[PDB]
RNA sequence: AUGAGGUGGCAAGAAAUGGGCUACAUUUUCUACCCCAGAAAAACGAUAGCCCUUAUGAAACUUAAGGGUCGAAGGUGGAUUUAGC
């Protein structure tokens, strides 16, 4: 898959630039993409959509 | 006072879902993970479900915001395509032109 | 256009000018390995005339100084797509061939690694797999180019083929093709064991061993070849590839590795890449590494004149306009001296 | 058409524009003169001053042509006519000195010759005298009749009686045969020439 | 690992494991055992072929850098 | 209550017909490349059917994508008819 090497400066990076540090697979990142984001229904063009 | 009682309906549900918002947000988060335990998310499943029906944000529906058209919607302008070519015809929408190419 | 025949004699005299190859000698030396188009040319002038160029007339002069006991050195022919390797590769298999070498010439190692149906696994190791068309499609080609040698060659090794059947000590590399033709299904490891077999006897002073294989770039390139799960199979899963790399090595003596590069065929690579390690990759170039690589490059003006002559000469550019100088110059631009784009245009004008 | 009425379609020949000037008659100067005002059409991309090209080639490839695909097209002909000349070839070789000097070996010749052996001189057109058309028989012009040649060849080689015969190998048999003066396209020329003097009886239908 | 470098260090290489090996080789038919892995290497020849197969290997690979390892490769082979 | 709100539900095919997509292949199919190749070739041919997975969603057998599986009708189409300088 990928050199031990790499994969440890890898984990590095992440850690440093704030990402998942942890393995984690595309069905649990939708939590991440979730939370960094607002609900659709809180954004102001929805809310506010109504004079 | 809208335009009809469409629009008065899908105010009220936009009004609910900016309500419950958060705790959709919340729920559907533990819900949409393969992380925690299945029992969890099965009972998570079931509060999202018992939350209330107009607090779902899919049964928004983009209406114009003056003619409570529910289709023919620029999202940009929130107007139907009739008033919206009434407004830029009539020359008070900025910067909007006949486009001829 | 030259009087001599010879393949040892001919050099920078004789450069931009042509180079016979007798009816017999191309029906032995060249049952494969060819180019296609070069074969219909010749079958359809009556003669196989090749131009003598530098690439191969270098080629001949470093394996006409060249020293047995040192190791078998390894030349790339490397160029631009249609610039001569390949007929380069074969001027240098006839003068060897003519000079009595045993020539161990793979036509198109690029055609081992893909378009292959039958893909059994190698009996001598699982972990393998067999290209039974291929490998008994070369092995007659080989004992058709080496009969010669093919009866005085003995084997110095047993060999089982079944559970039952095998080839003992002392026996005849005919022995050893024969089987490998007949029983299709014992093709690879019959091609394996001429390889072995040749290696190492090269090594004794036995012959000389004249290893060229056009496309060499295939053997640690990509594979277009998938197992029956869907999963591609590098190249050194194929026990072809996987002898022919070992072969490819220097750590024998008694012979020379003659190669060619070749895109046209690759798998994976760009159109435009021509270069050694550009068509080889680090695994590739490792490999080969040390080899010396001779460039072949489109015709310069007297080689390009020498060509449109031969043609005319042929009757070939049966265009009215051809033989003026006006004609010579479209061509010249349109196929900007490059050997394959002359020869194709002038096929149909 | 992005061109204005004012543009005229470019003369490419070397030849008449290398023409020494004593040679232009005062009508020809006249026209040279005019030419240098007047605004010219960039060349198309198909033909140039080669001395190679070929108008009715060019003209059989863009025939061929299917959907914009220039680069097959071309490729098909430069097949054919190699398949051609090859065939040729082998003909002159296997045969004896004295049928030798008869044999022809030029592709575009034997194209050209094949093309106008099918060109058919009479064609049918519906003509109405009082209300009612008739298939009368009438002279085709010569761009017609070297369409219609053109045609018929490229329709024979595409019918779907040749199967797994790539049109290469289609045409080169086509055309050598035309050449001969059998074939497909040859008897087709004759069923249409048969039609018309069936209907001969019909000629003064027309009115031109 | 070899595999985890941007830079190609010619050092312990595949490269130089191959070109000493045939350089044994070479000396070995030659049947004179005035020869060691220092002595060799030190050489001006495998200096010249290591700074071009280095070249080879990290700077663009052009004609006139084939044309070098080229000349490093037949001087170092005495095949010329 | 011909007004308003809530839950659930239909939105299918006997069959015809209009438009479009895919095809019937060799100027074709698969692969590499983006045009100098190798294989395929009675196979070509579904974007349909069935099973699974994924994406969105509170809700997917009934939406989309992917994979698996199957390899169907068809073999350039009658009068008639559409478009294009
Ligand atoms: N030395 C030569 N003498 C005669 N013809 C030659 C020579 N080199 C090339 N040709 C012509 O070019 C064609 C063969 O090209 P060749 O196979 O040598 O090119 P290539 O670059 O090795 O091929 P590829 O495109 O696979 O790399 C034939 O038409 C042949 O007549
Ligand atoms: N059937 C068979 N093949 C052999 C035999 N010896 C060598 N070969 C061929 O050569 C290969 C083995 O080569 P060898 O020198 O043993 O090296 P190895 O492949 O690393 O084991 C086999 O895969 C065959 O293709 C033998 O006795 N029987
Ligand atoms: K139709
Ligand atoms: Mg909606
Ligand atoms: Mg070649
Ligand atoms: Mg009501
Ligand atoms: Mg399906
Ligand atoms: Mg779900
Ligand atoms: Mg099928």
């Amino acid at each position: 898959s990928l050199s031990e090497y790499a994969f440890r400066m890898s984990r590095l990076s992440a850690r440093l630039f704030g990402e998942v540090t942890r393995p984690t697979n595309s069905k649990s990142m939708k939590v991440v993409k979730l939370f960094s984001e607002l609900p659709l229904a809180k954004k102001k063009e929805t809310y506010d959509w109504y004079p | 006072h809208y335009v009809d009682w469409r629009m008065w309906r899908d105010v009220k549900r936009r009004k609910m879902a900016y309500e419950y918002a958060d705790e959709r947000l919340r729920i559907n988060s533990l819900r949409k993970n393969t992380i925690l335990p299945k029992i969890l998310q099965d009972v998570a499943d079931e509060e999202i479900a018992a939350l209330p029906r107009d607090s779902c944000p899919v049964r928004i529906r983009n209406r114009c915001v003056m003619t409570s058209r529910p289709r023919g919607v620029k999202r940009r302008w929130r107007l139907s395509r009739i008033v919206f070519r009434h407004l830029a015809d009539h020359g008070q929408l900025s910067g909007i032109q006949r486009a001829t190419w | 256009r030259t009087n001599e025949n010879d393949p040892a004699k001919h050099g920078d005299q004789h450069e931009g000018q042509h180079y016979n190859i007798s009816p017999q000698d191309l029906e032995t030396v060249f049952p494969h390995g060819l180019p296609p188009r070069f074969v219909m040319q010749v079958k359809t002038f009556s003669e196989a005339c090749l131009m003598v160029r530098k690439p191969a007339l270098e080629l001949l002069h470093y394996l006409k100084n060249t020293s047995f006991a040192y190791p078998a050195i390894r030349y790339l022919l490397y160029g631009e797509k249609g610039t001569g390797k390949t007929l380069s590769l074969c001027h240098v298999i006839h003068f060897c061939a003519k000079q009595d070498w045993l020539i161990l010439h793979i036509p198109d190692a690029h055609l081992w690694v893909k378009n292959c149906r039958d893909l059994l696994q190698s009996s001598y190791n699982k972990q393998r797999f067999d290209q039974p068309l291929e490998a008994s499609t070369w092995l007659k080609n080989f004992k058709t180019t080496n009969e010669r040698f093919l009866n005085q060659i003995k084997v110095q090794e047993k060999y089982v083929w079944n559970k039952r059947e095998s080839t003992e000590k002392g026996s005849p590399l005919g022995e050893v093709v024969e089987q490998g033709i007949t029983r299709v299904r014992n093709a690879t490891d019959a091609v394996g064991i001429v390889l072995k077999e040749l290696k190492r006897q090269s090594s004794l002073g036995m012959f000389h061993l004249l290893v060229a294989v056009d496309g060499i770039n295939a053997l640690w390139g990509r594979t277009t070849l998938k197992r029956e799960d869907k999963s591609p199979i590098a190249p050194e899963e194929l026990a072809l590839v996987h002898n022919l790399r070992k072969m490819m090595k220097n750590d024998w003596h008694g012979g020379a590795i003659v190669s060619a590069l070749s895109q046209t065929g690759s798998l994976f690579k760009p159109r435009k890449a021509y270069l050694p390690q550009e068509l080889l990759g680090k695994e590739g170039f490792d490999a080969l590494d040390p080899f010396i690589p001779i460039l072949v490059s489109n015709y310069n003006p007297k080689e390009f004149e020498s060509c449109i002559q031969y043609y005319l000469e042929n009757n070939w550019l049966q265009h009215e306009k051809a033989p003026t100088e006006e004609g010579k110059k479209e061509l010249l631009f349109l196929s900007n001296a490059n050997p394959s784009l002359l020869e194709r245009h002038c096929a149909y004008l | 058409s992005r061109y204005s009425p004012e543009f005229k379609d470019p003369l490419i020949d070397k030849e008449y524009y290398r023409k020494p000037v004593e040679e232009l008659t005062e009508e020809e100067k006249y026209v040279r003169e005019l030419k240098k005002t007047q605004l010219i059409k960039a060349a198309p991309a198909g033909k140039t001053s080669s001395v190679f090209e070929d108008p009715v080639i060019s003209k059989f490839t863009n025939m061929m042509m299917i959907g914009g695909n220039k680069v097959l097209a071309r490729s098909l002909m430069i097949q054919t006519l190699e398949a051609v000349k090859r065939k040729q070839f082998e003909k002159y070789h296997a045969a004896s000195a004295e049928e030798q000097a008869t044999i022809e070996r030029n592709p575009y010749t034997i194209f050209h010759q094949a093309l106008k052996n099918c060109e058919p001189m009479i064609g049918l057109v519906p003509i109405l005298k009082g209300g009612r058309f008739y298939q009368v028989p009438v002279p085709l012009p010569d761009r017609r009749r070297r369409f219609l040649a053109m045609k018929w060849m490229i329709t024979e080689c595409r019918d779907k009686k040749h199967q797994r015969t790539l049109m290469p190998e289609k045409l080169s048999h086509k055309l050598l045969e035309a050449f001969h003066n059998q074939g497909p396209v040859i008897k087709r020329k004759h069923d249409l020439h048969k039609m018309a003097e069936a209907n001969r009886a019909l000629a003064h239908y027309r009115w031109w | 690992t070899e595999a985890d470098m941007e830079e190609y260090i010619w050092e312990n290489s595949s490269s130089e494991r191959n070109i000493l090996e045939t350089l044994l080789q070479m000396k070995a038919a030659e049947k004179n055992m005035e020869i060691n892995k220092e002595e060799l290497l030190g050489t001006k020849e495998i200096e010249e072929y290591k700074k071009s197969v280095v070249s080879l290997k990290n700077e663009e690979e052009n004609e006139n850098s084939i044309s070098q390892y080229k000349e490093s490769v037949k001087r170092l082979l005495n095949v010329t």
